[PDB]
């Protein structure tokens, strides 16, 4: 979607591997502000929003 | 220490810094103490083929 | 009322020893009062801070 009708997902009950986004060399920003990207496999969310 | 990266990877040679070659080609500790160096050489690094 | 000197003492104390074990609920400009919380989520230069 488009900025101003920016697209919200919901994501819950699912086992999340979060490896595959910090491995893949295709993403040129990868920036994360309250959690560090290499603990993102070991801790439990809820409230996930894409 | 020198080497040859991609123009990208060049944020990634630095303290506290998250990134591939950190972890697995070079890193930098985060004590570190020093200058890192960084300028193109397409002119000479790179060939047509 | 009679006693009230004794428990004056005594209710200045363990009021004293409340509020220090209250204040570790408080962050103090932290993203968490909990100390696991930042070292859990947070790599050790930020974690440091």
């Amino acid at each position: 979607a488009s900025v101003y009708a920016w697209n919200r997902k919901r994501i819950s009950n699912c086992v999340a591997d979060y490896s595959v986004l910090y491995n893949s060399a295709s993403f040129s920003t990868f920036k994360c502000y309250g959690v560090s990207p290499t603990k993102l496999n070991d801790l439990c969310f809820t409230n996930v929003y894409a | 220490d020198s080497f040859v990266i991609r123009g990208d990877e060049v944020r990634q040679i630095a303290p506290g810094q998250t990134g591939k070659i950190a972890d697995y080609n070079y890193k930098l500790p985060d004590d570190f103490t020093g200058c890192v160096i960084a300028w193109n050489s397409n002119n000479l690094d790179s060939k047509v083929g | 009322s009679a006693l009230g000197k004794l428990q004056d003492v005594v209710n200045q104390n363990a009021q004293a020893l409340n509020t220090l074990v209250k204040q570790l609920s408080s962050n103090f400009g932290a993203i968490s009062s909990v100390l696991n919380d930042i070292l859990s989520r947070l790599d050790p230069p930020e974690a440091e801070v």
